[PDB]
RNA sequence: CCUGCGCCCGCCGCCCGCCCCGACCCACGUUAGGGGCGCUUGCGCCCCCAAGGGCCCGUGCCAUUGGCUAAGCCGGUCCG
RNA sequence: GUAAGCAGAACUGGCGAUGCGGGAUGAACCGGAAGCCGGGUUACGGUGCCCAACUGCGCGCUAACCUAGAACCCACAAAGG
RNA sequence: GGCCGGUACCCGCGCGCCGAAAGGCGUGCCCCUCGGGGCACUGCGCUGCAACGCCCUGCGGGCUCUCCAUCCGACCCGUC
């Protein structure tokens, strides 16, 4: 079995280019290669599998739909906050936080994870010694 | 975005003569990288089917067509006349691309691989959207079907873009399909 | 291929699964930019070409013999560590100061041989035989190769990495257990502190 | 703007206005005032041989240098060169050189109310609120050097004999840093954490890339 | 590594000196070569150039109170599309000075 | 075996010369699959894309003066 | 002349008299003709390592159990399966 | 951001004030009419850009002289 394949609907992560990081909806497939991707604001247009990585998430949709039919799917289907939410999609979130704190914000999260591996190595040397 | 070839139309017609002081009107459908190009082929044209020579024509239109609905996919033939190595043949080729634009594209890719034919060697003769149930070839066809579902099974790990490439990373990467 | 440019001491690669020529010539360029190489598990490099292509390419280096005098001629080796150096030496200029201090900084192994053991094995993912040759074409590994050319270590080099496997195995386990109590650890101070980590909350996973 | 200042400056009538020769119709009556025949010194006190041109008395007056975007009068920097590297400051007010006026201050950083070069500073995002610092007092006067004779090379003698005693800066630059750094550490207590920040150094540690590190 | 002595702020990022602005057979030793570390696109470089860095050796012999020489020069301009840049120094380096590593600080800041 | 006026070895008191600037990081294995934790040891839950991650006072003029010093960490060093 | 890196002519250019970049190597093949330097950009040709530049973005065909194949001249292959 | 130049004319400066200083400051016509803009009468003379460093008989500076190492180039001259 495999648990993921390129089919109406399904959202995939674009991994490559100008566009990177956004969701699009792979509506229709050109041929092996190329796909529709329907965006919200995006317009549909044709790309290529090889700058496809394909989601864990479905939306039942039909095929190329009217772009009011694809949001309220996307709504119903919850795909922005399920993949914000998704450790993959949260890595992204992080990576670009990470991208955009400064030198003092940096320097503010320098001393609480200075403070957060005291309290860790504390705790485990307390439960290692409560092992015997 | 950019298009490797365009589809013009061009029109024109012999030099005014004292005899037939309106000489006749020809048009046509060519593809070309660009004005210049789609002229130079026009008049080849009219050269070898009509007679007409470039210092004894006159060019009087050439617009750039553009595609009716670029969002949606369009099955494309094309009839087209090609020379091999040792003579000319013709040619049937279905394809399933969102323009005539990049049918002709990756028509003239098809024409390069699969036959080493340059674009030199090549002529549209009529192209045309052959809409589905009443395609011709395989490949086309395998793709007129909703419920349509494959996994990838080519996918090259690459890093999005060139700053996050290295070149020693401690884990070989986990494909899955 | 420029390098990496990164700023280790040594950096070993665990050349199991991995293009021969292809990790030769990433591995040839950072040996002439200057960073010390160490490569180990020679004995496992795939090479694109099936065996019997790899064998009789081999079988021809073996005829190249100096006439007059063969102690002097192509130097064959067998071992996949040597069969490696020549590989990399045939991409690295090798009659000049440059590429002669250049291949003073590789050191290529059968196995891994201590201290090699304890230690991050990095993988060159332009090479890997996964990333490079479509699944269902014709390869070998160099130590099929050696195996079948006459290098008598095939064995020796077997034992040795069953006994290197299970000892990692051992305390793989070991780690394990202790990242396990790590994490509850990691649990243990976070709910010990609370705004005091609220700063972490967003740039965490 | 570059252009369109240029077409405005180099206007005929905008250029009567900017020499101002109004106001030199003032003077002399209505009319350009003449000029007159200076120089008569009449006392050459010696002949050189070679044909003789005077001192430059420099008439042109280059622009100032522009400070950056990213600077405003309390932006806590960082020093790059010399031997306050890493060291985070708070600018107070770029002078009338053109260069720069940093405050570590002296309290925490020792890094005190110094000159730095434009150059040599990388303007953080961050930003104190000091319009209650006065600091009117400084200026190039206050640390133009007066550097000594070289009659004085620094011998076994001199070596630690110079740090043994005080001879050295001055008491009234003593009691300035502490008027600055008292009313700028009440400046400073407001920002939290910002003590400990500028007692740390910033250090460019393994895994940071300049160019992707904001600031 | 915790408990370290050595440097203790690292303001330069480092790279390594390259080799030559070479053609197939020629060397014009006036333009060196380099890669720093960590930039992996020659837009990046773009933030680099200008700023200056030092070759930093040391000889035989002290002088001034030192072993210690450096040859001062700065990136000019990128060269290639994976960000190695092309250096000018004051004058042109050893071919020793190549397989090195070379101190690119971030003094001509902007 | 190891030069009876020769050398070796330990310690500390340092001087130079080398290297360096966080020169920190043990899994095996496949890739038409895999990984962690629980209980039917078969099935759940979760995670899989790149170490792009983790860890380390990471913050002192390669480092001012004295003093006390928990719990913790790291090093020299004896023991096993 | 069976042909020849042969012998004789027609138009032009080249070498000879000429460096330089490319074709690995070559007097005349490709680019191109020059005082000595600094800066920029190209031609021919290339970007896996030697070797300066992409293991770049795409699409097809080849699987060679003969040394698969890989540069205008150019270092060949034929009839035929 | 890179390389070059640094002023006898092109620019620029004084001949008025305000301004440490970029700079602003007047009259009259034309224009839209906020903002504000266009043009205008023009005169004498002068006319080698700056700021701060470092070294100064030194373990300094740099050398066209010598030796060496490395990189690239590089066949042995005369001659039919
Ligand atoms: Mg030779
Ligand atoms: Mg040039
Ligand atoms: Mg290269
Ligand atoms: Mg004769």
């Amino acid at each position: 079995p495999f648990k993921r394949f390129v089919e109406i609907g399904r959202v995939a992560l674009v991994n490559y280019g100008k566009d990177y990081g956004r969701l699009v909806v792979i509506v229709d497939v050109v041929d092996q290669n190329r796909a529709l991707v329907d965006a919200p604001d995006m317009v549909r247009c044709q790309m290529n599998f090889k700058r496809l990585s394909l989601t864990d998430i479905k939306i039942d949709i039909k095929r190329i739909p009217k772009k009011a039919t694809l949001i309220k799917a996307m709504e119903e289907a919850d795909v922005k906050t399920k993949w914000e939410n998704s450790s993959w999609g949260k890595k992204l979130i992080v990576q670009k936080k990470r991208a955009a704190l400064n030198d003092f914000d940096r320097f503010k999260v320098m001393l609480a994870k200075i403070k957060r591996g005291g309290a860790i190595r504390q705790e485990l040397a307390k439960l290692k010694k409560e092992v015997a | 975005v950019a298009f490797r070839f365009h589809q013009y139309q061009v029109v024109g017609r012999a030099l005014p003569t004292p005899g037939d002081e309106q000489p006749k009107i020809y048009r046509m459908k060519l593809w070309a990288t660009n004005e210049v190009r789609a002229k130079s082929k026009f008049w080849y044209f009219l050269r070898k089917l009509k007679k007409v020579k470039k210092s004894n024509g006159q060019m009087l239109a050439i617009n750039e067509i553009f595609e009716k609905n670029p969002t949606t996919i369009k099955n494309y033939g094309i009839w087209l006349r090609y020379q091999s190595r040792t003579g000319y043949h013709n040619m049937y080729k279905e394809y399933r691309d969102t323009t005539l634009n990049g049918a002709v594209e990756q028509m003239y890719t098809e024409m390069a691989s699969r036959h080493r034919v340059r674009s030199p060697c090549i002529q549209i003769i009529k192209t045309a959207t052959v809409n589905f149930k009443l395609c011709k070839r395989d490949n086309t066809k395998q793709f007129h079907n909703s419920k349509i579902k494959f996994p990838l099974v080519y996918q090259k790990v690459r890093p999005p873009t060139r700053k996050l490439k290295t070149t020693y990373k401690a884990t070989r990467p986990n494909l899955f399909m | 291929v420029s390098g990496s440019g990164v700023c280790a001491k040594r950096v070993v690669v665990d050349a199991r699964h991995h293009m021969l020529g292809r990790l030769a010539s990433i591995v040839a360029k950072e040996l002439l930019n200057g960073q010390r190489v160490v490569v180990v598990r020679c004995e496992e490099i795939c090479m694109s070409g099936g065996l019997v292509r790899q064998k009789m390419k081999y079988l021809r280096f073996l005829r190249k013999r100096m006439n007059t005098k063969p102690s002097h001629g192509p130097i064959h080796f067998r071992a996949p560590a040597k069969i490696l150096w020549r590989t990399i030496r045939g991409m690295i200029p090798h009659k000049t100061a440059r590429g002669e201090a250049a291949l003073a900084r590789l050191k290529a192994y059968e196995g891994v041989p201590p201290p090699y053991d304890r230690t991050k094995r990095m993988v060159i993912p332009d090479a890997l035989k996964v990333l490079r040759l479509q699944p269902g074409h014709r390869y070998c590994l160099l130590g099929q190769l050696s195996k079948e050319v006459g290098w008598n270590y095939a064995d020796t080099i077997r034992e040795l990495e069953e006994k290197r496997k299970e000892k990692a195995k051992v305390s793989y386990d070991r780690r394990k257990q202790l990242a396990k109590l790590r994490v509850k650890a990691e649990k243990a101070a976070e709910e010990k502190l609370g705004t005091q980590l609220e700063i972490l909350a967003p740039i965490k996973y | 703007s570059k252009m369109a200042l240029g077409i405005k400056r180099a206007s005929r009538s905008h250029t009567y206005h900017r020499r101002g020769l109004w106001a030199i119709k003032a003077k002399h009556g209505g009319a350009l005032p003449k000029a007159e025949k200076p120089a008569a010194v009449a006392e050459p006190k010696f002949y050189p041989a070679d044909d003789v041109k005077p001192r430059t008395v420099s008439t042109r007056k280059p622009h100032p240098t522009k400070l950056r975007s990213t600077i405003t009068p309390g932006t806590v920097l960082i020093l790059l060169a010399g031997r306050y590297m890493g060291k985070r400051v708070v600018f107070l007010k770029q002078l009338q050189s053109g260069l720069l006026l940093i405050t570590g201050p002296f309290k925490i950083n020792g890094v005190p109310i110094r000159r730095v070069n434009q150059a040599y500073v990388i303007a953080t995002s961050t930003k104190v609120d000091i319009s209650k610092v006065n600091v009117q007092k400084f200026d190039d006067k206050y640390f133009a050097r007066e550097k000594k004779t070289r009659a004085k090379k620094t011998e076994g003698e001199l070596f630690e004999s110079d740090k043994e005693a005080t001879k050295n800066l001055p008491d009234f630059k003593k009691d300035d840093q502490k008027v600055i750094d008292a009313e700028l550490i009440k400046a400073i207590d407001a920002v939290p954490d910002l003590k400990n920040y500028l007692g740390a150094r910033f250090s460019l540690r393994d895994g940071d890339k300049p160019h992707e590190m904001t600031f | 590594v915790k408990g370290r002595t050595g440097q203790r702020v690292r303001l330069y990022v480092r790279g390594t000196i390259l080799g030559y602005k070479r053609s197939k057979s020629n060397q014009y030793e006036t333009a060196s070569l380099v890669q720093i570390e960590g930039v992996n696109t020659r837009e990046d470089v773009a933030w680099y150039g200008g700023k200056r860095m030092a070759y930093v050796y040391k000889a035989k012999t002290k002088s001034n109170g030192t072993h210690y020489r450096c040859i001062w020069g700065k990136v000019s301009r990128p060269h290639g599309n994976t960000g190695v840049v092309r250096a000018k120094f004051t004058s042109n380096l050893p071919a020793e000075a190549m397989g090195k590593k070379v101190r690119v600080f971030m003094y001509p800041s902007s």
